[PDB]
């Protein structure tokens, strides 16, 4: 302590009695924690804990020799943010009993950790100024593979779960310190919140008038709060169990930190609270409901790609990692290496994998506001038109499980309202609220539409606006707005009759309106060549799956590309693009082929920019535009189709 | 009731809508669809919340206990202690109102002339006197779309509109111009519409 | 009658009768104390309590 104001911890709930009980050492009532011992143990953990298996890439700006969290405290000194994220795994490795005490008694233990961190920090720094005393965030607790298995025995304990955010309610203010003024002499007093309630003065302390003191709402002190409806991603999925929605609650710093559709590991206290029979009576129900007072949000995932927030953050890569990635870029076959890395167990779909990689990398974001032109879609859209059993669904699922902010819909399982938005009755505030859809939840990510042909036009019409202007203009009875839907669409289509007739042309087989097909800036025909070598090697691969680049480098490469690569058209690439579009239109003028409109010049620009980004060039080049030409041409099998027939 | 502008939406989010309160002169200074700019102070307003979970009670600090037959238990005790829930909403109190992007620095031509400053008025006058103003406006309004000069001219005439009139018997003579664009895909129809809107 | 929750139909106003046999009674007595005659001033009355 150095005079810093110790801010309250609304996440830890209303303070309890805190009854000390001597066992004859001096535990807290109902627990086996003694404040002195817990504080000393955590102080020791901070002073001297080193991670032996830590990696320079895992920890950036952290020496694997010096104690871990002392450097974190140094960072908190350098910046103003007085928060310290402490790994429950590290605590378990250091002092296992300390970990068990933390997990079983979070409300009691965590304040001791706060005291210890404040003591150490203010001893080291007698002059650093912080708005409030540092606060400790314990995360990475042993993952709860399914909330449905948690039991009343686990209530009020620190758990950790994973899931995507479905909704985030508005900022709810919470009282912390009521302000009272006398209606006679104007005497002012303050009453801090105590155990989840406030005691009215009932008598003036200056004029002694009974009940002359009135509460001043807008002169009181409040704290932020926010309901967050999150959908659980249970690793353990027992038979017959439907998906799970769990109510979260953020407090005063986690409010509005995770948007809908974001996937997060949330560590927090598992609370059970009563249900009033009516919102007006105080009678409660014998059966409680449960929610999560969120202590920590973690975005990083091992099996996914870097999120938007992580990419935005400056210190995401060490200088060594940056140099390694730049070397990998200067490598000449980086494009094919990354394409092969994508979906490692999908056999030689080189062109489709390259297209999906370009989709992941994405073009450049352009600010055409000054031009009065509108908003240009930098995202790339792909349509895999193929016979059932051609692995298009497998590729769709791989992308869905790979990309952050990914949504998945199939066939007639969706609807226009369910994809765009709708109005429901939030069954915790009894208020009517607006719930997004898949196309919005995937706003800055990907939507995977399997069975893209069984999508009766009523809902397929919605995709026009999304794929053209990245906007979803909803004008319903009460709510008018335009939601950002800057998604990338990966769709899978089956030729009519579920089989590709080798007599009808490309368009006649696809059976999708040109208005829509011109939106997709890549269309891959997954067609089966009756080839001995292909069949034999495919059988070898499929059997090999029955008995036996790094994701890390791929993820880091994509993150760095998005972070600091903004390819710009060069003059030579511009002329090449002009010639490419004229030639492509000339070719597409054929009868049954996929005709090329200026949307296809836009598509070529997008693909060239994506390839330049893959190369980290920062300047789109004739090589990139030529590769875009080649990819768009091999897709649809233009080379293998005559300008008359298919 | 106002809602957040599209320029500030976070990813995948629905715009936040809040009610702002105008008092006195500004009472009717905001109209639907306007991109206003409210200046004032945020405030809290007590709420009759339907939350079924009890939270943040407020009660008397005087220690009083009901006697036998009048125990401070149940609704009786809650009322006696004066327990009330402290549930609040966030509401904005705007003292002044003004458009986010002022157009100038009843309605009539003289009113517009007076409202607009000397520089803006002289600019309007000089452009009105300028020749080939038709083509100048079309080009300056659609600087990215190529061709479709007829469509540009028609949209400009639509923007300028006609002169509505009413006949003696009451029947009105519509003066507004209606324009439709039909054509092949990727012909800049949506581009024309978005130009017009922006 | 505060115990109206056992049934929706309500008990009257002023419903309570004292049950005599359930009363813990004690002996009580009233005495009339008079000031001491040697304490009463010369021309005065004896005070009482
Ligand atoms: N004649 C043209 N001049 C300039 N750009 C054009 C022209 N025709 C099409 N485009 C481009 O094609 C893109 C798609 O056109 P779009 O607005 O979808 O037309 P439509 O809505 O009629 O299909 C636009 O972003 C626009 O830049
Ligand atoms: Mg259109
Ligand atoms: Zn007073």
């Amino acid at each position: 302590v150095r005079g810093t104001p110790v801010r309250q911890r609304p996440d830890l709930g209303s303070a309890q009695k805190g009854l000390q009980v001597d066992l004859q050492k001096l535990v807290i009532w109902g627990t086996d924690v003694n404040v002195a011992a817990c504080k000393e143990n955590f102080q020791r953990f901070l002073q001297r804990f080193i991670d032996p298996l830590a990696k320079e890439e895992e920890n950036v700006g952290i020496d694997i020799t010096e104690p871990l969290y002392m450097q974190r405290l140094g960072e908190i000194n350098v910046i103003g943010e007085p928060f310290l994220n402490v790994n429950c795994e590290h605590i378990k490795s250091f002092d296992k009993n300390l970990y068990r005490q933390l997990i079983s008694y979070p409300q009691e233990v965590i304040p001791t950790f706060d005291m210890a961190v404040n003591e150490i920090f203010f001893d080291r720094y007698p002059d650093s100024i912080l708005e409030h005393q540092i606060q400790v965030r314990p995360f990475n607790a042993l993952k709860t593979k399914n909330m449905r298995n948690l039991n009343p025995e686990d209530i009020d304990q620190l758990i950790t779960i994973s899931g995507m955010v479905i909704r985030t309610s508005q900022l709810i203010p919470e009282m912390q310190e009521a302000f009272f003024q006398c209606q006679v002499c104007a005497h002012t007093t303050r009453v801090e919140m105590d155990r989840g309630r406030i005691a009215e003065p009932s008598v003036c302390g200056r004029c002694h008038t009974t009940h002359s003191m009135a509460l001043i709402h807008n002169r009181s002190l409040f704290s932020d709060k926010q309901m967050i409806k999150l959908q659980e991603s249970p690793e353990d999925m027992p038979a017959g169990q439907t998906p799970h929605t769990v109510i979260l609650f953020a407090h005063n710093d986690l409010v509005d930190k995770v948007q809908p559709g974001d996937r997060v590991n949330v560590t927090g206290i598992y609370r059970a609270v009563p249900i009033r029979v009516n919102p007006r009576v105080s009678n409660v129900k014998s059966v409680y409901k449960t929610h999560i007072d969120v202590i920590h949000y973690r975005k990083t995932d091992a099996k996914r790609l870097h999120g938007l927030d992580e990419e935005a953050e400056q210190k995401l890569f060490s200088e060594k990692r940056v140099e390694l990635l730049k070397e990998l870029s200067r490598k000449p076959d980086i494009y094919e290496r990354l394409a092969s890395a994508l979906a490692p167990s999908i056999y030689e779909h080189e062109d489709i994998k390259k297209g999906i990689l370009l989709q992941l990398f994405g073009g450049t974001r352009k600010d055409f506001s000054h031009t009065g032109r509108g908003k240009f879609r930098a995202e790339i859209n792909i349509l895999l038109c193929g016979d059932p059993g051609t692995s298009k669904s497998q590729l769709l699922q791989y992308v869905y499980n790979l990309v952050p902010r990914g949504q998945y819909t199939s066939g007639k399982g969706s609807s226009a309202v369910g994809l765009t938005a709708y109005v429901m009755k939030d069954p915790e505030t009894r208020q009517l609220v607006l719930q997004t859809g898949a196309l919005v939840l995937s706003d800055n990510g990907i939507c995977c539409i399997d069975e893209f042909d069984k999508m009766n036009e009523s809902t397929r019409s919605v995709l026009h606006e999304v794929m053209e202007q990245q906007t979803l203009s909803i004008a319903k009875a009460g709510i008018i707005c335009q939601l950002n839907a800057r998604t990338s669409v990966l769709a899978a289509a089956n030729p009519i009759e579920s089989q590709w007739n080798p007599k009808k042309t490309t368009i006649e087989n696809i059976q999708l309106p040109h208005t829509l097909l011109s939106r997709f800036d890549l269309i891959f025909l997954m067609l089966d060549p009756q080839d001995e070598a292909y069949d034999r090697r495919l059988a070898h691969h499929l059997v090999a799956l029955y008995y036996q680049l790094d994701m890390a480098v791929l993820k880091d490469y994509i993150a760095y590309a998005h972070s600091t690569i903004m390819p710009r058209l060069s003059e030579e690439a511009s002329q090449a693009l002009i010639e490419a579009y004229v030639d492509m239109r000339k070719i597409g003028s054929s009868r049954g082929m996929v005709s090329a409109y200026p949307r296809q010049l836009e598509s070529l620009i997008r693909l060239a920019e994506a390839h330049a980004k893959v190369r980290l060039s920062n300047k789109v080049e004739a090589i990139d535009v030529e590769e875009a030409k080649r990819l768009h041409r091999e897709a649809l099998k233009q080379s293998a189709t005559d300008p008359r027939t298919g | 009731r106002i809602q957040e502008t599209q320029a500030e939406l976070p990813r995948g989010s629905i715009p936040r809508s809040l009610e702002v309160i105008l008092r006195a002169e500004a009472v009717e200074s905001a109209q639907a669809g306007d991109k206003c700019d409210f200046t004032g102070t945020l405030i809290v307003v007590p709420d009759v919340s339907k939350l079924s979970t009890p939270g943040a009670r407020a009660e008397t600090n005087s220690r009083v206990s009901g006697v036998d037959g009048y125990e401070t238990e149940g609704i009786r005790g809650l009322r006696a202690l004066g327990v009330r829930d402290l549930s609040y909403r966030l509401v904005f109190l705007a003292c002044c109102v003004a458009p986010t992007n002022p157009r100038f620095g009843e309605q009539t031509a003289e009113s517009i002339k007076n409202q607009m400053t000397v520089k803006e008025w002289e600019k309007v006058f000089e452009m009105s006197q300028d020749k080939n103003l038709y083509h100048n406006l079309c080009t300056s309004l659609f600087p990215t779309i190529h061709g479709n000069d007829e469509v540009k001219r028609g949209v400009l005439l639509m923007l300028f509109g006609g002169v509505p009139k009413t006949t003696g018997e009451g029947t009105s003579l519509r003066g507004d111009i209606n324009v439709c664009i039909v054509g092949d895909p990727s012909t800049a129809k949506s581009q024309f519409l978005k130009h017009v809107e922006e | 009658c505060n115990t109206d929750q056992a049934g929706r139909p309500k008990c009257p106003l002023d419903p309570y009768f004292i049950m005599p046999d359930k009363c813990k009674c004690v002996d009580f007595q009233t005495l009339k104390l008079q000031e001491l005659p040697d304490a009463v001033p010369h021309g005065e009355m004896p005070r009482h309590m």
